[PDB]
């Protein structure tokens, strides 16, 4: 079984 | 070792102290003066339910070690890249940090791997034919013994397939001690009953009518888990007998509470609750013998006597630990009932039946695996009997062609010659209906003996069979006898039963005529 | 307040509450454990919640705690896991204070699959697992969960000591549905806005596999069909206002709505049993009667025999002789609880493995009833066979040969009927010896039988029948009924003058001898 490929990511910003 | 709660394995610990833990108790000064490193790990293998994890949890507690990190092999695997390696690496951080902090004055850490064979397998040498999980093996090998040395760790692996493990993991630097935990003998079975009945004896709920020494004999191929289950089922049966009896009779509860201590609870559980995985079954003989055995002639006695002689030979021989026999005859003769009867009368601890009824739709490789599994299980007992039913149906034979499966044929030919480990004895019985094909395939010289199962071939034999079945009356009996007194009959018992049933469906008057017509329509010579 | 689950309630009591009666002292010396995990699965219905309330009633338990859906989930960090620990605060306090002599705790989870099955979900699952079974062990806590998709639950939750009892719950049925229908229809019945032609029993029977939102949905739809008669839109939004003085709901307004407006969500019980009988059965001779009598004799044997629980038969005949219909007729007349037909029509393009699985599943279903009957037709098509070579599939043949002599569980009866048109091939393959008996289905032989068949069909009148009898009566014929119907239909197309000549012409080409 071929291991799952790499993935991107999504980011969320927070305000102080 | 029986004072920690484990009974039946005293030599398999007495060796574990010499070859592994002698240097962990000797005074440190001389040990350092010698300059000897400690053993790093051990491997345990045997049938399941025999007390491997229990012993592992006690070895650590005996050396004043910290709480063990238990890991299950099948759970570590993950589908994303680099996750399994991270999981493997995470079980050594606390030991690395403690060593780096405290030098040579650190404690001891224990790691317990369960089903280790599921994540470590021989790495493929061929280019392009590498295994799926080679990276896991590489990571484990690097961690156990690498460029930076750890001297405060111990690893215990548990498995049931010691021949699939990679070799580089078993060299004298890694996991160099190996032990086997087999099925308990009578003594071990007495000790495990004592240990599990100590509590009830202490609280005074063990009656005087219960004799553990007797119960030891009745459990022949029982494991520890199954004995515990038996005790628990006996307690539950006692409670049920208490509740039912009290709710039906107006006697004081306390008197009934004293009465739950009985032995009848024990015998009732030994029959209806517990089913050993290495013992003899009683639910299959009913399936394969649905109408008993009626003695309609002499040949039955001859067949049974030959079977008895073969059983005695296999039981009382030293130069021939393996014995084989084939039962062959025409169709519908009843070769699967006689083979089951012989097996039942053998009185061996381990009796198993392999039939194609439970392999519908399987591919040939699956069938090979199933047969191999059954024989591997059979090898663990001291007296075994196995039954291979049909044979022409396991091979997928068809006259057109001909066609069949070669893999199963070769597996059978190899299995009919392999002997069990030293001191253990096995018997094999096969049943076919086409011996000419087997002779052609050159299988008939792998067996040691052959027995012929004949058909009914005379009128008086048919009359005796009818009398023993008891279906027709005196007048019909006389009619049939006068009409079939000529000894020119050729019929099988299993077909005779079907003919009788079919005949009995007509009106009372028109029954003998239909039976005679059906018999006539049947063949009358080979 | 539920029927058909008495044995299920008995099992529930036996498994868990049967061990609760003894005082703590006797169990202490025993050391016996107690159940704390129960899982219920089954399509939607009021039974599961009613059962939960029933368990709440029977035992001297605290006011049960029930969570309605994924209320634990929160936007902030750590709050989703925070709701869990509040649940067991009282349990921990009672265990620490009163010890063993503490009241039972019952927890009800509704739609647990929503919360149990990424940082929120995995952390919640870990917290719940640790709280249910962690370093501290509680012996006075019970957790109950209800689901409709059991396969979507996490495996770890099913490990022993986490979820112990598995329960299947059946769906609601006709009489409850009728009660719900009555409760809804009460409002219109009270005000005489419902027509008297409507029968609630008929609609309750008709609606099958529908929930309450759908059951309201059917009624609402019916209502609409009425109001639209008073509206006068499509040019404006102005309405009659004179027909508004009165308004009622006729039966049809319901019926239309259940066909053309509202569809069930769980499908329906589709059957096309007629598919195998498209022209009935017409007695044109003795052989039909003989075949039916033999079938009845075979049926009675299966049902009354103690030594032969399994019986097999084979139907033989030349092509276009009508065997698939004569087998289905016998199966119908059997009057057994379970009847099924295996046909190659439903398996097109399948490989050998798929066919084997399909047959195995049908037989597995058959085994679970008391007495069953199964019919397999077109054996040569099932195990595809071609005269060239010849070529065929061995896997299916071996599966059939194994299945034809495997008895069902003790005390159950099975009947098998097979149909084919190539006896010699099967005899060569050594399968004809597996079947217990055989029957023969012949063609039309004499002209008298053909004339009787034509008379029964009633397609030709006396004038043409006279000429046909003159031509055919003095000769033997060899034709199958299906081909006869085809020929009649084909000849009927042309004008009335040429029909007889065309029919007689075709008959000669299709004529033959055995
Ligand atoms: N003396 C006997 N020997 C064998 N079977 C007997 C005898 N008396 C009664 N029977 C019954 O006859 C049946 C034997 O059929 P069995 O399954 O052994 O046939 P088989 O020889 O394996 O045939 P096949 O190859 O057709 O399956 C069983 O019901 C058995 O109870
Ligand atoms: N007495 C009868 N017996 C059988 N079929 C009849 C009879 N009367 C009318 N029919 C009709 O004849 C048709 C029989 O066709 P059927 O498909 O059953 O035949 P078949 O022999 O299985 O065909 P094939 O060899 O083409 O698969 C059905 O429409 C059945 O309704
Ligand atoms: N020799 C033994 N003495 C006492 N109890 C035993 C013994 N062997 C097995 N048992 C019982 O069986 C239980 C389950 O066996 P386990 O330790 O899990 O072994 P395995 O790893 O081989 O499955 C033990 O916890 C213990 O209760």
């Amino acid at each position: 079984m071929a291991e799952d490929a790499d993935m991107r990511n999504e980011l969320e910003e927070m305000q102080r | 070792f029986e004072k920690m709660g484990i009974g039946g394995l005293d030599k398999e610990f007495s060796d574990i102290f010499r070859r592994a833990f002698a240097s962990r108790v000797f005074p440190p000064e001389i040990v350092e003066q010698m300059g000897c490193k400690h053993v790093k790990g051990i491997l345990l293998y045997g049938p399941p339910g025999c007390g491997k994890t229990l012993l592992a949890r006690q070895i650590g507690k005996m050396l004043n070690a910290r709480e063990p990190k238990v890991v299950n092999g099948p759970e570590i695997l993950n589908k994303y890249v680099g996750e399994s390696e991270a999981n493997i690496r995470k079980l050594f951080a606390d030991a690395e940090e403690e060593q780096r902090r405290l030098g040579a004055n650190s404690g001891l850490h224990i790691i317990i791997f369960d089903e280790i064979d599921a994540i470590c397998k021989q790495r493929g040498s061929m280019a392009g034919s590498t295994g799926v999980h080679d990276t896991v093996v590489n990571q484990l090998l690097s961690k156990i013994d690498g460029v930076e040395q750890l001297n405060n760790i111990l690893v215990i692996g548990m498995t049931n397939r010691p021949d699939l493990i990679d070799e580089a993991l078993l060299r004298p630097g890694r996991l160099e001690v190996k032990m086997e935990i087999g099925l308990p003998d009578e003594k071990g079975r007495l000790q495990i009953l004592h240990i599990h009945t100590a509590r009830m004896r202490g609280h005074q709920l063990l009656s005087a009518d219960v004799d553990i020494k007797e119960l030891a004999v009745e459990t022949k191929n029982f494991s520890g888990a199954e004995l515990e289950g038996l005790v628990r089922a006996a307690q539950s049966t006692a409670m049920n007998r208490h509740i039912k009896a009290s709710t039906k009779v107006e006697v004081d509860m306390e008197k009934a509470e004293s009465l739950q201590v009985t032995r009848g609870d024990f015998l009732a559980s030994l029959e209806n609750d517990i089913k050993p995985a290495f013992g003899t079954n009683q639910e299959d003989y009913a399936s394969y013998i649905m109408n008993g055995i009626i003695k309609w002639g002499d040949p039955v006695t001859r067949v049974l006597d030959d079977g008895e002689l073969l059983v005695q030979q296999t039981k009382n021989s030293d130069r021939t630990p393996l014995v084989s026999v084939l039962l062959e005859g025409p169709p519908h003769s009843g070769k699967t009932a006689l083979a089951a009867k012989i097996a039942e009368e053998s009185n061996f601890p381990f009796i198993k039946i392999c039939s194609p009824d439970k392999m519908i739709g399987f591919s040939e490789t699956a069938k090979c695996q199933a047969m191999k599994k059954i024989f591997d299980d059979a090898y663990k007992s001291q007296l075994s009997c196995v039954v291979v039913d049909d044979i022409e149906r396991l091979l997928d034979y068809v006259p057109i062609g001909p066609r069949f499966s070669n893999l199963v044929l070769q597996a059978l030919l190899v299995l009919l010659k392999k002997a069990p480990p030293q001191g253990r004895k096995l018997l094999i019985i096969g049943t076919t209906s086409r011996k000419d094909v087997l002779q052609e395939m050159e299988m008939l010289n792998a067996f040691s003996t052959t027995i012929h199962v004949p058909n009914i071939a005379t009128g008086e034999q048919l009359l005796e069979a009818l009398e023993l079945l008891g279906n027709f009356k005196d007048k019909e009996r006389t009619t049939i006898a006068q009409q079939v007194k000529g000894k020119k009959v050729w019929i099988g018992i299993k077909k005779l039963l079907m003919l009788i049933e079919m005949s009995l469906q007509m009106d009372p008057e028109y029954r003998v005529r239909k039976f005679l017509a059906l018999l006539r329509e049947e063949g009358a010579s080979p």
